[PDB]
């Protein structure tokens, strides 16, 4: 399907295998759509983490598992100025 | 579709107890938090507390400790509000509300008639604005309202005899179906709601609300009225 163009909201607190559990709710009406996922550094530049969820999609108006990069990162759910950016701090490596 | 069905009006004696229900349909009650909000006649919104039905965790505003109790039934997809030793001060409309990043879904409310920490500074208390002019409502928090670098500040519109409606969530995001004339902005402790241009439909009471950490405190409210052009 086409990519989700609208924004998302956190259903609950982000849960912390080292990975994080993100529970989202879609705010748009263009479903079925694929959830855009990306990770950024403390400056907002592309800084690759790792999306665990094989194919995160919105069936109707979704649990996202991902391993954040070590240190400071921004977990981006969606595209553009609308996009939900989760500033995350991962301690270590040990 | 997605609906929050509340139980009928209650006429209770002073000193007695009452249980109100909030039946959730079109969604799993465990997916997000469930809050209860108190509103005394002609007064502001008062966040009672919230429940996480997946683990049964409850959090309350200290003002409702020893008065209110919140439970959830995950087999019937229902949330409950328990009120103890009722007084005239408990006479109010009680709303159940779903969510964290702004309450998009509210119940119709339940009237309860009893027979005979962060500070949210919302300004102005009353606002008279001419048609086609700009109306700005301010909300000042005593502490930080940020979580994951996002300001957990939400705005609500409340018209006569109606439950509140979500306008803005996460300080600046417009809720689906809300016109472009409504806008929100803010960072740190200062937040604003702008209605430009103002029309007759905008006559309502407006409320700001934080949700990053408990209590999920509402502002005192802003009664918006129309004056001569």
């Amino acid at each position: 399907y086409a990519m989700c163009l609208n924004t998302f909201v956190l259903k609950k607190e982000v849960s912390e295998h080292g990975t994080i559990l993100i529970k989202v709710e879609y705010k748009g009406e263009d479903a079925p759509c694929k959830i855009p996922f990306s990770t950024e550094d403390g400056q907002g530049k592309a800084h690759n983490g790792r999306l665990i969820t094989a194919n995160p999609v919105v069936t109707k108006k979704v649990n996202i598992e991902a391993e954040p990069p070590f240190g400071e990162s921004n977990i981006v759910i969606g595209i553009g100025d609308k996009a939900l950016k989760i500033n995350w701090y991962r301690k270590g490596p040990f | 579709v997605k609906l929050l069905e509340q139980s009928g009006a209650e006429l209770v004696k002073p000193g007695a107890s009452v249980r109100l229900s909030c039946t959730a349909s079109g969604f799993n009650i465990k997916d997000t938090y469930m809050s209860w909000v108190k509103q005394r006649p002609e007064q502001g919104l008062e966040w009672i507390g919230r429940i996480d039905p997946a683990n049964g965790d409850t959090k309350y505003d200290p003002k409702f400790q020893g008065k209110a109790t919140i439970t959830a039934d995950t087999s019937s997809n229902t949330a409950y509000l328990h009120l103890s030793s009722l007084t005239s001060g408990d006479t109010a409309v009680y709303y159940c509300s779903r969510g964290w990043e702004g309450f998009a879904y509210w119940g119709q409310g339940t009237l309860v008639t009893v027979s005979a920490e962060l500070v949210m500074t919302q300004t102005p208390a009353s606002l008279a604005v001419s048609l086609g002019q700009r109306a700005t409502i301010s909300c000042r928090a005593s502490e930080n309202v940020d979580r994951y670098g996002n300001s957990f500040m939400h705005w609500y519109q409340q018209k006569a005899g109606q439950p509140p409606k979500l306008l803005i969530y996460r300080a600046s995001n417009l809720e689906s179906g809300i016109p472009a004339r409504f806008s929100g902005s803010g960072s740190r402790t200062d937040f604003t709601l702008t209605i430009n241009p103002v029309e007759a439909d905008d006559v309502a009471t407006y409320f700001c609300q934080r949700s990053n950490e408990v209590p999920w405190t509402f502002g005192g409210g802003t009664k918006l009225e129309i004056k001569r052009p």
